[PDB]
């Protein structure tokens, strides 16, 4: 019944300014209070503020100095500006709308969310090293930013491995790391592949004896 | 702001059981203006109940909500498999609008002790100047497990990171990965590297280790 699309830059540096936009395809654009909410990874939700087509706004007081929300009634879009970010601003940011003009501010229409990471680092593709036991083999992805990595494992006779297991990424020193493992019950090796915005990479992982 | 505190934080039940979750307010909330949402990994929150006890369109009537004042509660009368997830409450009785910390409803199963694996740093990795020693525990339940690192039995501390998976959808267990990170200097400088694991499905801790070199 209503669609909300979001867009905006996903990787920033300390003290730059965050900017996100949300467009509405669907009912009337008119009397609702449209909101911005956000969610740091691992933690819960926090409301930032809201606005209607005629410009009146309401902000959460713990962000009120750094925030500005505004609307464009010419394109049915609204947007959020958050200045001086620091690493605490990293989070998934959603837009949303309440079901009626005349009621509680609870939300039944949401956008899909934009993850925004704030770091001093600079985009970079992983470097890969293998993990052999001194059966289980593994792969280490290191020094990547932002955090969007994907892993896949293949046999030497090209065909997918599926006894696989992957772990969330950890954050050490402005950048990330992540590990993946395969559990196997000739061939002299097996293959570890990762995909990442800054570059796909491969590495053969030797079999132990 | 009104603070909302949800408990428990984790709920282990079985498919078919009944779940009952709490959301306490630190002030009373006007007109029962309280709502509950459901959240699944990587997805936006979905509305279940609004105005403390009305249900949203399409929501099955096993969900029900009651309360008023400063104690609101959510009841799911018969856990079905799609019901396992994270639930939040939210008040809209006064600004700023606020949310509780969420309670996760996990599947209960029979305890299972983990398999442990240890892995030394690669030569390539060593050549670049840092050392990463990796300990891997697989397929355990419940979730709580302690991992302690030992280097020549000198209990390490403040230099390891852990990461946990989501409850697996085949057998409902968890897997965890631990990383000890040293500089090449430091790695070279010692000899026995060990990973020590305690878990309720184990009668005493398990230890896995290797010697620098023989590998
Ligand atoms: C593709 O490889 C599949 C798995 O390879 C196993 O081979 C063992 C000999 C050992 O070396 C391990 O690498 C693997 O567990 C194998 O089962 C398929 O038959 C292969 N070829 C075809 C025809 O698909």
């Amino acid at each position: 019944e209503v669609q909300l699309q979001q867009w905006g830059a996903g990787l920033l540096k300390p003290s730059e300014t965050l900017s996100l936009t949300c467009a509405v395809y669907g009912g009337s654009f008119s009397d609702y209070y449209w909101s911005w909410i956000r969610q740091p990874p691992g933690k819960g939700l926090e409301w930032i503020g809201e606005i209607n087509h005629s410009g009146s706004t309401n902000y959460n007081p713990s962000l009120k100095s750094r925030v500005t929300i505004s609307v464009d009634t010419s394109k049915n879009q609204f947007s959020l500006k958050l200045s001086s970010v620091t690493a605490a601003d990293t989070a998934v940011y959603y837009c949303a709308r309440p079901p009626h003009d005349t009621s509680g501010h609870y939300w039944n229409y949401w956008g899909q969310g934009t993850l925004v990471t704030v770091s001093s680092g600079s985009a970079s593709a992983p470097t890969l090293f293998p993990l052999v036991s001194c059966v289980a083999v593994g792969c280490l992805a290191q020094d990547f930013l932002p955090d969007s990595i994907t892993f896949s494992w293949k046999y030497k006779n090209n065909s997918d491995i599926s006894s696989t297991r992957g772990f969330p990424s950890v954050l050490r020193g402005g950048k990330y790391a992540a590990t993946s493992q395969v559990l196997l019950p000739t061939d002299e090796h097996v293959v570890c592949k990762v995909q990442h915005p800054n570059g796909n990479k491969e590495k053969n992982v030797p079999l132990p004896v | 702001e009104i603070v909302l505190t949800q408990s428990p934080a984790t709920l282990s039940l079985s498919p078919g059981e009944r779940a009952t979750l709490s959301c306490g307010a630190s002030q009373s909330v006007s007109s029962n203006y309280l709502a509950w949402y459901q959240q699944k990994p990587g997805q936006a929150p979905r509305l279940l109940i609004y105005d403390a006890s009305s249900r949203a369109t399409g929501i099955p009537d096993r969900f029900s909500g009651s309360g008023s004042g400063t104690d609101f509660t959510l009841t799911i009368s018969r856990l079905e498999p799609e019901d396992f997830a994270v639930y939040y409450c939210q008040q809209y009785g006064s600004s700023p609008l606020t949310f509780g910390g969420g309670t996760k409803v996990e599947i209960k199963r029979t305890v299972a002790a983990p398999s442990v694996f240890i892995f030394p740093p690669s030569d390539e990795q060593l050549k670049s100047g840092t050392a990463s020693v990796v300990c891997l525990l697989n397929n355990f339940y419940p979730r709580e497990a302690k991992v302690q690192w030992k280097v020549d039995n000198a209990l390490q501390s403040g230099n390891s990171q852990e990461s946990v998976t989501e409850q697996d959808s085949k057998d409902s267990t968890y897997s965890l990965s631990s990383t000890l990170t040293l500089s090449k200097a430091d790695y070279e400088k010692h000899k026995v590297y060990a990973c020590e694991v305690t878990h309720q499905g184990l009668s005493s801790p398990v230890t896995k280790s290797f010697n620098r070199g023989e590998c």
